[PDB]
Order: structure tokens, then sequence, then C-alpha cells
């Protein structure tokens, strides 16, 4: 596939603490299927907690 | 590599202990200063780790803004160094480094990839804190 | 017979009508508190951890009997459910308007003295932040007059009262800023320097006395 949601490529790296788009993504794209990469979820903590 | 003065106050203390520890210090100094990053000239006490950048910036008219850390460098103070260094055009050189805090240093960490991420493409302004404004290009960084 | 089903009724109604009895004795009427602030010369009003906490409490409350099937099959308890989801919504926006322009004001209102020439070069944001003074300390003074969780909220219809008292608050502090970083990025000195005494010296840009401990963290 090629669009947002077969073949996507919206996705966001996990910058220093400006990420709540993380659970917004999650929240669109689940419920309507995607491909989202998530980059950097090591160097954050408590969201990852 | 080649430099201006910048008229700064000497007249208490002179060269102290100008050692090839030291000597090479300066080199890595002045030659990353070509290319300014900021160093880690890692320095233990009794060995003369950051006294010498004191004077190096009074050398180069330069008041150095040091964290002369022994219990030092909070949240704050890495949150404020920029203006700190940019004001006077000053250098941060770390007295003992390894005595400076750590979850700061996370989050400053990745705001200093911002503001350098800014710098190195030789600009006038400078991102901390999201905070981005022009400056006296003089300003690096001394882990001893 | 169904006699067994009837006192099903009876119970199943009575947890639902006492736990309806204590959510009333909560927010039918609560006593509330002050701070006094004295740069305003009046209490700030705040009482915020038994209100705020006792509000989750009978809001998962109001989730426990919009859980019922009485509530909409005897659509008694669903008025008191939605009397009450309105009384912690606006109870609640009205406070944290009142302390988010309550805050503001008192720190406008320490900075907003007639000082210097700086309030004088913007006398628009003195003008402006002494109408809402006016404003919210009538409000202030009006606001400990009633102390009760539910009515207090309501003195000036106080919405739009807070709101313009926060829009006007917000354009006299930046304003304020547009000036220092004006005065900063025409003079690249200062950046350190703290805003406090960065309007210090602002003030003493004809007075070199007070400046001349800061001339240290002026320059090189």
């Amino acid at each position: 596939g090629f669009t947002l949601d077969n073949g996507k490529y919206a996705s966001v790296s996990l910058g220093q603490g400006q990420e709540p788009i993380a659970m917004d993504r999650l929240s669109a794209a689940h419920k309507n299927g995607g491909w989202v990469l998530l980059q950097n979820i090591h160097l954050t903590i408590d969201w990852t907690t | 590599a080649e430099i201006a003065y910048s008229y700064e106050y000497i007249g208490n203390c002179g060269c102290l202990c100008i050692t090839p520890l030291t000597d090479r210090c300066f080199i890595t100094l002045t030659q990353a200063q070509r290319l300014v990053l900021g160093g880690a000239p890692a320095g233990p006490a009794g060995t003369g780790k950051t006294e010498t950048t004191k004077d190096l910036a009074r050398a180069l008219g330069i008041q150095c803004y040091v964290f002369n850390c022994s219990d030092q460098m909070d949240y704050k103070a890495m949150g404020h160094t920029y203006k700190g260094l940019a004001q006077t055009g000053a250098w941060g050189c770390f007295d003992e480094f390894n005595r400076i805090p750590v979850a700061v240093l996370s989050v400053c960490s990745t705001q200093y990839k911002t503001v350098l991420d800014a710098i190195r493409a030789k600009k006038e302004r400078f991102t901390f804190e999201d905070a981005d404004i022009s400056l006296k290009s003089t300003v690096m960084a001394f882990i001893t | 017979d169904a006699c067994s089903e009837i006192v099903d009724r009876a119970q199943k109604e009575l947890n639902i009508e006492k736990q309806l009895k204590k959510i009333e004795d909560t927010w039918a009427g609560l006593s509330l508190a002050f701070s006094t602030y004295q740069d305003s010369d009046v209490m700030a009003l705040l009482v915020d951890d038994a209100v705020n906490e006792a509000l989750e409490a009978d809001n998962l409350q109001l989730q426990n009997l919009s859980g019922q099937k009485y509530v909409q099959s005897n659509p008694m308890f669903l008025e008191t459910v939605s009397k009450w989801q309105n009384n912690m919504g606006r109870v609640s926006a009205v406070l944290e308007t009142w302390q988010n322009v309550q805050k503001k004001w008192q720190n406008l209102e320490s900075i907003f003295i007639g000082s210097a020439d700086i309030r004088v070069q913007l006398p628009e944001d003195s003008k402006r932040f002494d109408a809402v003074n006016a404003d919210f300390q009538e409000l202030m003074r009006t606001a400990p007059d009633i102390t009760n969780v539910v009515e207090a909220c309501t003195l000036d219809g106080r919405q739009e009262r807070l709101e313009n008292m926060q829009s006007m608050l917000e354009q006299c502090e930046k304003a304020l800023q547009e000036y220092l970083e004006t005065k900063r990025v025409a003079f690249p000195r200062f950046y350190f320097v703290s805003p406090a005494d960065l309007l210090d010296i602002l003030s003493k840009g004809s007075n070199p006395q007070l400046i001349l401990r800061h001339l240290q963290k002026c320059f090189d």
C-alpha cells in the first residue's frame, strides 16, 4: 500500500516532552488502521512507564 | 587559529601552572574554537582543570562562565547558562563536570541538540528552553 | 409470588436514595474559605483542597447514579445528576478562572504600581490594569461576602468578567515582555540578567546607584 492506512508514513519521533500526539495517533490510527512509526522512545521515561 | 581581544581585567594572579596538560588543553580549546562546539578536557582536582579556563578567557578578554561543580548546576543552571554565556561571550568550563545532575542533563541535552542544530548553521541566534535570540559568538563548554 | 421482587425494588431504591442524600449533604451547600492578600489589602479566595477532592468524589457519584436503570426509569435521580453536573462544572470553571485572574492580578498589582517611566511609555497597560483592578477588586470584595460552594461561585455572572480580566491582564504582560525583548535585542547584554533587576535598571537608566551592584552581571 501507499496511503496513510496501508503504506502509511505519518510517523512522529519522540522529542523532548512534546508528544501527547503519541496517544493521539494511537486513538486515530488504531481505530482506522495505518503504518505508524514512533522513534526515540527509550530516552523518554514517564510516558513510557 | 587566530583571534582578537575582548578587554577583561587581570592583576591578582598570573599564569597558573601552565603544563603540557594545560597546554594541550589550550590547543584543543583553540582548534575546537575553529569549529566551536564545546570541549571535554576532563580534569580532576589538584591537576588544574578549569581555573585555567578563567585565565584563558581573561586572555581573550572574556569573563568565563564556570559552574564550579561541588553541589551545583541544577535544572535552572543548565536552563540559563545559555543567556549567561551569551551576555558576556562567556565560556562554560566545568570544574569537575562529573558533579552535574542527570535528569537536568537529559532534558537540557535534547535542548542542546536543538541549540546547536541551530548554531552550526553559522547563524545569529540559539534555541534553548524554546528561546531563540542572537548573541555574541564566543560561547564554549568545557568538561573538566 | 413476586413479593420478593417488590422487596428487591424497595431495597434497590434504598441505597440509591441514600447516596442521593449524601451527595446533597455535600453540594447543597458547603462553607468556603479564603487567603489574605495584603498587597491588594483583601483576602484571595482559596479553599481548593477539600472542595476539589470532594468534587471528583461527587463526580464519581454522578457516574454511579448514571450507572442506574432507576436513574432514567425513575427520572428523579437524573435531574439530580444533571443539576450537579452543571453545579460542579460551573463552580470548577469559575473557581479556576477566579484563581488564575486572582494570581495574575496579584502579580500585575505588585508590578503595575506606578513606579517608573516604562509604565508611562506604555500607559495603556497602566490604565487597563487599573480598570480590571477596580473590576476584580469589586469582585474580590464581594467574593468573601458569600463563601458557599455552589453559589459563592456566582457574584457577577463572572464568566466574561474573569474573561476580560484574563485577556487584559495578559495584554499588559505581553506588552511588557515585548518592550523587554526589544531592549534585549537592541543590546545583547542583560540577556542573562533577570527580568526583575532588568526592569530595575530600566527604571535606573537615569540613576546608576541602584545599577552599581548589577553592573558586574551586566558586563564582561
